[PDB]
């Protein structure tokens, strides 16, 4: 009675909120691990396959945003209160280590410096630069809104990730557009229904 | 360290026409890549300030398309297509390279008369003479009793510009005390404008009150 | 004092089921039996490798002259069927000085000890432990079948 | 009407395509209302203060109106007052509670009820003016922890009806609300089905089975029963459930009471008839996190207990399964007593993979979460939808 | 307009003690700018900064809590506003400071406070302290304390340091 | 022992008093209450009533009811495991014509059965 209709009827929409780090995978190159939607509890870390949209995988974690912190990869998790931690391998989340007294290490996760490495904006305009030889190729007109640049991979599979809107994400690849991602349904409230619908006697007889 | 200068310190300019201000620094705001690191802020009256251009070249979201930019190095300028009298209100540079200054506060001025008096209140007494919708910006407000003068405790409040029509608008304040007060009958505030022709006059005896 | 550590392994080896998620499988621990610590301990493993090994560590333990402790073992998935699909674990405080581990294969509802009264009764089939515990899949419905088929 | 400012439609067929998107600029959004019947505008409350005004059109929408409230105070929650009146009861944070009259939206008492960690409290709006009426506090190591009102049902027959043709007389009392008491220092879950307008007790039932208190405990109140789940340990480590079924008199032919004729009932002065009960207790094998009951567009068909477990895999089992004044099989044999295919009791409930809806969705529905149901014509079928971090719908 | 900043503070202050300030963020990515704040004293002028990272990664011319979004300030009177800036390079921040907060008053004087009174004429406020007084249903700036006058063309006098709601018609 | 007095209030003004019970533990595990006195007042309206022992309990307005003077309530006190009064209701009972007290107990629930462990199934098959 289900294989009929079994994704026919069901309406399901993945939100993954607003991207608070977005980091490599040193492994299958385009590919990255979303730190996302933080509370004052746990955080979500979802995989992410960056040359499409399709969310891989999704854990909510009981960690803040700022006890996760990579190796010196393999993204250890260290409570504060107590030295629990845990070493979760990346392209799988496997536990890879559990322990309760001593972390093994950790590296603050570097900020973007995108500015002075591959970028410039002058005319309402954004241009890739070389690092040296500053040719100028791949050139694109800037969106409407723009906020930042969340993420970008020079080698052959190229991708660039654009934060256009406060909560809209643009993917381009080697530049055409390829993907359009929203979440601003991250969290929701309260509902209400809207419905929609369609739209003497002799004189009767006759007409 | 770093310091800017902004030309006009003051541009009326009527409505309809282009407008340019300038900005000059000490040293070069010419980044390695090519990003020039300027922008461009105006303050409204009593309110926070906004964005209009971002990074030297660019146009903030959300902002018409009159503003533009250009410069680089040394020099920056900012132009506006056609002028508004919505856009009214302080200007100011800044500079993004290192530790962020505010220099500027150019005073866009783009004004290049109906006379109220109010009785005092129940209690000292305070007689108030306001001026509103007035545009030539420019009266001395002055005081009548009994053919008398009456300078002091004469204080002053002028409004900035309105958003769609720019005329300015004050008050003045002679405050005495009641046992002062009475003692005199006929009060009067006199005006001397320069959008109306010839001083008027608004008088009031006791009254009403 | 000292703690108690649970292995185990299932297996997806025999099979050929190897493009699953690794995160719809989730094995969970609860504490039963003579527990002093105002709350039973209660934990939630995942998997450690690709062929399988799951592994619970620094578990409390009761300490005296022959004083267990009894935990329970929930393994479930959201892809497959496993077997025994509860486990009883008990831990023994051997006079010897060493630490006596068994597990038991119970199913989903049934009581775990006998009635006190009942003379010999039936008991649980001890299940091997020493390189670890092996939980497997159902032989005739290794998938989940949510899905209902049609004509 | 998401957490930060944004109301958006999704379009119920077509996988939820995005008709329109409005941004507001209120920075937290605590509830949304029609504002009348004619099902045309919108009345949207802020975290800070204010209320806003919108107009749903067929294109996008319009924020016609903005405006404080008379208190600027942070809002708690807001419940709605009688529709003809226009009426609204909003709690700020600090307790305090305001009436608000908006506007017309282009002795007859009104009781209201409110529920803390703390307790039951209620309140009586007379003369626009709120006045606290009765309490209900728990001691210092008791915290209540699930609670819930009896939904409004359409009435389709009064009494159920055994074999041989007698029938039991439901109890219909409509204002009644059910909750429960978690008590450390004894271990204890209590169960209380208060009568709200007055504030008697009518039945307690409390469990000492070394019950939990760190996982997830809830409660739902239908036409005439009362079905809550908790987890605990001994007589095995599973989630339970508990069902209670209110009858007006056990003796298979009785109105003891709810005289029908001309009586005109006065529930203040507390006349009522009181409840008779019958109470029973399932095993279920994973931990509920949540629970709620399917609504058509006549409650004919049956009521579908629906329920959120703790992997976001949503289930749904029907109330005839859950069967108060069962018998174990063995005695529901030639007995002509029982009913119309009269159900066993089969204390164990197993999980059927057919009624897992979310067939092989994941579904990560968030920590805080709502099931709601959406009745239909075609009245076999109903709506439930589950929103939070993930929303869906089926 | 929707990611907004929402300020708490003091508002009287004698000379020499620290001034506390706490803005609150209501939007997405609260690590990928710098959150700074900025002075405009009265006298024509505006100049800091007080830059901040999720991160800490202070750079003054602002204590951080990546927990509840909610940097920190404690350090003459001025106005003082939150702001929110692009982060292009580094650890230096690029300025471009979009979605500024509403903004905070903050007068260091010797005397106490003192609620308006109301003396309808149009509305005319005696002597008050500190600023500002707000009317609701041609508002002047205020003259040195303080006195505000108010043109009908009634008074909902409102002040919160003293906490002083007075209604009043012309 | 202790003592419980009831009174009812006009929701602003006082309590008025409206009687006083007395709580004994008459047998080991279970407490009886018995009424030391009761004050025949001419009440009419809708008022909110107060409980309180003095020392250890307090609920300033258990209930809230419209009271006509032949007054034909009980008075259920609501007890746990460890005696002690831990909540006071007041209902409707037609035949009293004063008002009496009674205790209630939790009435323990369901603890549903379970599959067990047969007997000797051992030597036998
Ligand atoms: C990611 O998407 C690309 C293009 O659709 C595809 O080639 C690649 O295999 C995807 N990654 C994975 C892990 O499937
Ligand atoms: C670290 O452990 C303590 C133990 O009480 C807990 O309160 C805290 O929440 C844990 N840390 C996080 C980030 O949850
Ligand atoms: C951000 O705002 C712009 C302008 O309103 C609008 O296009 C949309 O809401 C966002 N941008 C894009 C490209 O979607
Ligand atoms: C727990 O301890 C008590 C006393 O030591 C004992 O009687 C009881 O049997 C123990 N529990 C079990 C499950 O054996
Ligand atoms: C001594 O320890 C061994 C294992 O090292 C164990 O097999 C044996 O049972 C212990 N002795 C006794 C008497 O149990």
């Amino acid at each position: 009675v289900f294989s009929d209709d079994a994704f026919i009827t069901d309406w399901q929409l993945a939100n993954l909120g607003p991207w608070e780090k977005v980091i490599p995978d040193s492994r299958d190159r385009n590919r990255v691990l979303i730190l996302s939607n933080p509370t004052e509890t746990s955080c979500l870390v979802s995989s992410f396959n960056v040359s499409s949209g399709q969310i891989l995988f999704r854990n909510v974690l009981p960690f803040t945003i700022d006890e996760i912190q990579l190796d010196s990869n393999a993204m250890v998790c260290v409570n504060s209160s107590s030295n629990h931690w845990q070493k979760y391998d990346l392209h799988d989340w496997f536990l890879l280590e559990e322990g309760v007294d001593n972390a093994p290490s950790t590296t603050i996760l570097p900020q973007s410096s995108y500015l002075n490495d591959q970028v410039s904006i002058k005319n309402n305009e954004l241009h890739i630069l070389d690092e040296q030889s500053k040719l100028a190729e791949w050139k694109l007109e800037l969106p409407q809104g723009f906020n930042k640049v969340e993420y970008f991979h020079r080698e052959d599979p190229l991708a660039l990730v654009l934060n256009v809107n406060d909560t809209q994400y643009m993917g381009f690849s080697a530049l055409i557009p390829v993907w359009q991602r929203d979440e601003w349904l991250t969290n929701v409230v309260d509902y209400a229904v809207l419905d929609v619908f369609d739209s003497s006697l002799w004189n009767a007889y006759w007409l | 360290d770093v310091v800017m200068t902004q030309s006009p310190l003051s541009l009326p300019v009527t409505p309809g026409e282009p407008a340019s201000i300038s900005c000059r620094s000490s040293q070069t705001l010419m980044n390695r890549n090519g990003n020039n690191f300027l922008d461009w802020y105006l303050q409204k009256p009593g309110q926070s300030p906004q964005l209009l251009i971002y990074l030297g070249s660019n146009r903030a979201p959300g902002v018409p398309d009159r503003f533009s930019g250009s410069g680089s190095g040394t020099d920056f300028t900012l132009r506006i297509s056609r002028v508004e009298p919505e856009d009214v209100g302080v200007y100011y540079c800044m500079q993004a390279l290192q530790t962020p200054s505010f220099g500027g506060g150019t005073k866009v001025e783009i004004r290049r008369p109906s006379v109220f008096i109010f009785p005092p209140s129940d209690e000292t007494a305070s007689v108030v003479c306001l001026l509103n919708n007035f545009y030539p910006r420019e009266a001395k407000v002055q005081w009548k009793v009994d053919n008398a003068l009456q300078s002091g405790n004469s204080q002053e409040s002028v409004t900035e510009q309105d958003s769609k029509d720019s005329t300015y608008s004050l008050s003045s304040t002679l405050t005495l005390s009641k046992a002062d007060y009475e003692k005199h009958k006929v009060y009067a505030c006199e005006v001397t404008h320069q959008g109306l022709s010839s001083p008027v006059t608004k008088s009031f005896n006791r009254g009403e009150c | 004092a000292r703690r108690g550590t649970i292995k185990g392994r299932l297996d997806l080896a025999a099979s050929n089921i190897t493009g699953f998620v690794s995160t719809r499988t989730s094995f969970k621990l609860y504490q039963i039996g003579n527990f002093s610590t105002e709350y039973p301990y209660t934990s939630t493993t995942m998997f450690q490798d690709d062929e399988g090994n799951f592994e619970f560590a620094n578990l409390p333990l009761n300490d005296g002259v022959n004083e267990t402790t009894y935990y329970v073992m929930y393994p479930a998935s959201m892809d497959f069927n496993l077997k025994p699909n509860r486990i009883l674990i008990e831990f023994k405080n051997l006079e010897n000085g060493t630490l006596q581990l068994n597990a038991f294969k119970n199913f989903f509802g049934r009581e775990y000890f006998p009635s006190k009264d009942i003379t010999y009764p039936e008991k649980l089939q001890s299940m091997k432990v020493h390189p670890y515990i092996t939980v497997e899949l159902l032989h005739k419905a290794p998938i989940r079948s949510y899905l209902q088929a049609r004509n | 009407l998401t957490h930060d400012g944004f109301i958006g439609g999704l379009d119920m067929v077509n996988k939820g395509q995005l008709i329109w998107k409005l941004d507001l600029e209120i920075d937290q959004g605590v509830k949304m209302f029609w504002t009348d019947k004619n099902h045309d505008e919108l009345v949207v409350f802020s975290h800070d203060g204010h209320y806003l005004t919108i107009e749903v059109t067929k294109d996008q929408p319009i924020i016609k109106s903005r405006s404080p409230l008379s208190e600027r105070k942070t809002v708690d929650s807001v419940i709605r007052l009688n529709e003809h009146d226009h009426q609204y009861l909003i709690k700020f944070e600090d307790k305090d509670h305001l009436l608000f009259k908006l506007n017309p939206g282009k002795s007859s008492h009104i009781f209201v009820t409110e529920h803390d960690t703390n307790g039951i409290y209620g309140y009586i709006i007379e003369n626009d003016t709120v006045k606290q009426t009765w309490k209900k506090a728990v001691n210092s190591k008791e915290k209540m922890v699930a609670y819930s009102k009896r939904e409004t049902t359409n009435l389709n027959t009064l009494g159920i009806t055994l074999g041989d043709k007698s029938v039991l007389y439901k109890y219909l009392y409509p204002n009644l609300a059910a909750y429960l008491i978690a008590n450390e220092e004894h271990h204890t879950i209590t169960f209380n089905l208060i009568d709200t307008i007055t504030g008697e007790i009518l039945i307690t039932q409390e469990h000492k089975d070394s019950p939990d208190f760190r996982f997830p405990m809830d409660i739902v109140f239908g036409e005439y029963w009362v079905v809550y789940s908790y987890f605990s340990s001994e007589p095995v480590p599973e989630q339970k459930l508990v069902v209670v079924e209110l009858y007006e008199s056990l003796t298979p032919d009785e109105r003891l009471s709810n005289s029908s004729d001309n009586f005109s009932y006065d529930p203040l002065t507390g006349h009522i008839n009181k409840p008779q009960f019958q109470t029973k207790q399932f095993i279920f094998p994973e931990i509920i996190k949540t629970m709620s009951i399917s609504k058509t567009t006549d409650d004919i068909t049956t009521k579908a207990i629906v329920m959120e477990l703790e992997n976001g895999q949503i289930t749904y089992i029907p109330k005839l399964l859950l069967n108060a004044r069962g018998k174990p099989a063995e005695e529901m044999a030639k007995d002509k007593k029982k009913e119309f295919m009269a159900t066993p009791y089969t204390p164990v409930i197993p999980i059927n993979d057919n009624f897992i809806i979310t067939h092989f969705r994941n579904l990560l529905p968030g920590s805080d979460s709502q099931l709601i149901s959406i009745p239909t014509n075609l009245e076999s079928t109903s709506i439930i939808c589950d929103l939070g971090l993930d929303v869906f719908c089926t | 307009a929707q990611v907004q900043l929402q300020q708490w503070g003091a508002g009287l202050l004698k000379p020499s003690e620290t001034l506390s300030l706490t803005c609150a963020v209501y939007g997405g990515s609260f690590s990928g700018y710098y959150w700074s704040w900025i002075r405009q004293p009265p006298g024509k002028g505006l100049e800091w900064i007080g830059e901040i990272n999720h991160s800490g990664s202070t750079n003054y011319n602002v204590d951080t809590s990546k927990n509840q979004f909610s940097l920190k300030l404690s350090s003459d009177t001025a106005v003082y506003y939150c702001a929110r800036g692009l982060a292009g390079r580094g650890y230096y921040g690029s300025g471009s400071y979009l979605r500024w907060g509403q903004g905070t008053l903050v007068t260091v004087s010797s005397a106490s406070t003192k609620g308006p009174s109301v003396f309808p004429l149009g509305c005319l406020v005696k002597d008050y302290f500190p600023e500002p007084v707000t009317v609701s249903w041609h508002t002047f700036p205020a003259v040195l304390l303080y006195s505000l006058s108010s043109v009908v063309t009634i008074c909902n006098v409102n002040h919160k340091p003293s906490n002083t709601k007075v209604d009043k018609k012309v | 022992a202790d003592i419980l007095q009831l009174s009812y209030s006009d929701d602003a003004k006082d309590a008025i008093p409206l009687g006083t019970f007395e709580i004994d533990s008459t047998s080991d595990g279970n407490v009886t209450v018995t009424t030391v006195n009761i004050q025949d007042v001419e009440v009419s309206g809708e008022y909110c009533l107060n409980a309180q022992i003095e020392g250890k309990l307090d609920m300033p307005c258990f209930s809230y009811m419209k009271l006509r003077t032949p007054l034909k309530y009980d008075l259920i006190v609501d007890v746990d495991e460890d005696n002690e009064v831990k909540q006071v209701s007041l209902s409707y009972d037609e035949t009293n014509d004063a008002i009496t007290a009674t205790v209630r107990y939790p009435e323990a629930g369901p603890t549903a059965p379970v599959t067990k462990l047969k007997k000797k199934t051992k030597t036998y098959a």
